[PDB]
């Protein structure tokens, strides 16, 4: 039977999720996550679907953000797989962590 | 005025393609439409298919 | 007449001098500065909006979407210097891919 | 009235006397051109006398277009069998 | 309440770098990206529980997300504010 | 069967509105008329056959009913529950 | 009630491109940037305004805000078209 190479499939999602805009995270855990994290913030605390969808859109661009850099960052070492050092050494040289 | 004339190129070269492939499946589409079929025929296929 | 045909601007310059006058900004507001930040505005909509426009077409389209609108904002250098803290909704992101990740030898 | 339409040479298996009548009262209702409600206290063999009326379409009036039937998952393979025994000239 | 940050599925994840354009990932990432977003979220959540209290509304809206964005320094096109 | 439909940019209803169709048969001894009513409006609409009548070949159909008693475990839960 | 550039917007595309239309999602975005480099300007000039001890905000104040906000070549043509819409409104007295 016929079978991709490791990383054919890799770079044609790439292309595919590349060209598509529609949002990338499952709409309800999202939704659960938020109304866990404010519950904690304040009990009782509404949201209308419009807010959660701009929240997860925000979340959304800063992760990608993150992703970018970090992508970036790790081919700096030779490498062509992302690891925890990478996300770390990012967030630091952002001035997020520091 | 760079991203116009890209876009114009682009235009236009999409356009030419678009013409003669046209052409090619307008000749396609018109020695297709040819095909009929009779009852007859029809009715022998669906004993096969019986 | 319209102030705003006086000076020859599509947007409301009247309603420009309102709100900077009601937005507290200054105490006083000359009547220079709602002209010049009504024309700077004009302008600056005109390039995007033409940016806009031109990616729309690029892709057969005709109605820009946020797609488009993103493109055009980030193929400029300068307006994406201006924007380089925003984000769009639904904007998505540039094609990029690194030269070491594509497949087999050079 | 309703015309005693000729049976369908494609019917396999015999149409009993009830059904030929609900035949001829479909086949009334297409040449009528009205659409229909049919209800049978069930177990009659309301499927069969689908099949016949598909059957009449397709000896008198050559139609056999693509039709289109919306039907519930569980007996949806049921139909599949019942079109294969009562005419498996249709696909 | 039980856990929803682990809610955030593996493919939830996997997908957001692949419109990174990265290759591979090591598996260690999921924690660590896991790490970051609720961090994220806790920041701007809280910005924007302040605003509602803030309002006295009890509903938090879209505008008040918008103004936490805009504190953090972010900014948000197409929802208003 | 009778549908609002379309026909060169103007709409044609093919049936009484709800409400009237209400008024007329849901508002209503004389609810058996009502019904003779309707089985005459089904009459094109709708063909009705009964078994019985139909055929008498398998008319055998027996109907029971069987009375069962709480366990001591469902009684008390029962009782609980109330 | 409540007001928006939405209309303008559409004039101006129009006038750049009568065939291309807006949809509400770009067009809330187009409004949105239009608000926050209106905010940005305002901001720089009442700041300008206040170091150099001036009441008055003024085509000055304004001009240098868009030198200071603007790229310098963008900022360069802005002005330029500013100068030549401000110098029109004067004249028409
Ligand atoms: N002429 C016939 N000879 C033998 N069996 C028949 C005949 N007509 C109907 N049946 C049986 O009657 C059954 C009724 O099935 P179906 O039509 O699905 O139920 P209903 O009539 O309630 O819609 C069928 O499974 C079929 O086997
Ligand atoms: F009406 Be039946 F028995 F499917
Ligand atoms: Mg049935």
């Amino acid at each position: 039977p016929h079978r991709y190479r490791p990383g054919t499939v890799a770079l044609r999602e790439i292309r595919r999720y590349q060209k598509s805009t529609e949002l990338l995270i499952r709409k309800l855990p999202f939704q659960r996550l938020v109304r866990e994290i404010a519950q904690d913030f304040k009990t009782d605390l509404r949201f209308q679907s419009s807010a959660v969808m701009a929240l997860q859109e925000a979340s959304e661009a800063y992760l990608v953000g993150l992703f970018e850099d970090t992508n970036l960052c790790a081919i700096h070492a030779k490498r062509v797989t992302i690891m925890p050092k990478d996300i770390q050494l990012a967030r630091r040289i952002r001035g997020e962590r520091a | 005025m760079e991203n116009t004339m890209k876009v114009y190129e682009k235009l236009s070269k999409a356009e030419k393609k678009r013409k003669i492939i046209q052409e090619r499946i307008r000749k396609h589409k018109e020695q297709e439409s040819q095909h009929m079929l009779t009852q007859e025929e029809r009715l022998r296929i669906a004993k096969e298919t019986e | 007449q319209s102030r705003s045909a006086k000076a020859g601007l599509t947007f409301p310059v009247g309603r420009v001098h309102r709100l900077l006058r009601r937005g507290n900004y200054a105490q006083r507001i000359g009547s220079g500065a709602p002209v010049y930040l009504t024309a700077v505005l004009e302008y600056l909509a005109a390039e995007i909006l033409e940016l806009a426009g031109n990616a729309a077409r690029d892709n057969k389209k005709t109605r820009i979407i946020p797609r488009h609108l993103q493109l055009a904002i980030r193929n400029d250098d300068e307006l994406n210097k201006l924007l380089g803290n925003v984000t769009i909704a639904q904007g998505g992101v540039l094609p990029n891919i690194h030269q070491n990740l594509l497949p087999k030898k050079s | 009235s309703v015309v005693d339409v000729p049976v369908p040479s494609l019917l396999r298996g015999n149409l009993r006397t009830y059904q030929k009548q609900g035949l001829n009262w479909l086949a009334s209702l297409y040449n009528n051109h009205t659409n229909g409600i049919l209800a049978d206290e069930m177990g009659l063999g309301k499927t069969i006398q689908t099949i016949s009326l598909l059957a009449y379409l397709a000896c008198e009036k050559e139609n056999w277009g693509p039709h289109l039937i919306v039907v519930p998952t569980s007996v949806l393979l049921n139909w599949e069998m019942e079109f294969k025994r009562f005419a498996p000239g249709f696909k | 309440l039980r856990d929803n940050i682990q809610g955030i599925t593996k493919p939830a994840i996997r997908r957001l770098a692949r419109r990174g354009g990265v290759k591979r990932i090591s598996g260690l990432i999921y924690e660590e990206t896991r790490g970051v977003l609720k961090v994220f979220l806790e920041n701007v959540i809280r910005d924007a529980v302040t605003y509602t209290e803030h309002a006295k509304r009890k509903t938090v809206t879209a505008m008040d997300v918008v103004y936490a964005l805009k504190r953090q320094g972010r900014t948000l096109y197409g929802f208003g504010g | 069967l009778m549908p609002q439909t379309v026909i060169d940019g103007k709409k044609v209803s093919g049936f009484a509105d709800l409400d009237a169709f209400q008024q007329w048969f849901g508002r209503p001894k004389e609810t058996k008329k009502t019904v003779a009513k309707l089985h005459q409006v089904l009459r094109p609409y709708l063909l009705r056959r009964l078994k019985a009548d139909v055929e008498k070949q398998m008319p055998a159909k027996y109907e029971h009913i069987v009375y069962c008693k709480l366990s001591k475990r469902q009684r008390f839960l029962y009782d609980d529950f109330m | 009630r409540k007001e928006t550039y939405s209309s303008y917007i559409y004039k101006v595309l129009k006038q750049t491109h009568p065939d291309t239309g807006i949809s509400q999602k770009s067009m809330s975005i187009l409004n949105s940037f239009v608000n926050d480099i209106f905010e940005r300007i305002a901001t720089e000039a009442s700041k300008l305004a206040a170091y150099n001890k001036k009441s008055t905000i003024s085509a000055r104040e304004i001009q240098t805000a868009v030198r200071l906000i603007l790229p310098g070549e963008l900022a360069k043509h802005a002005v330029s078209e500013g100068t030549r819409a401000v110098t029109k409104y004067s004249s028409s007295t």
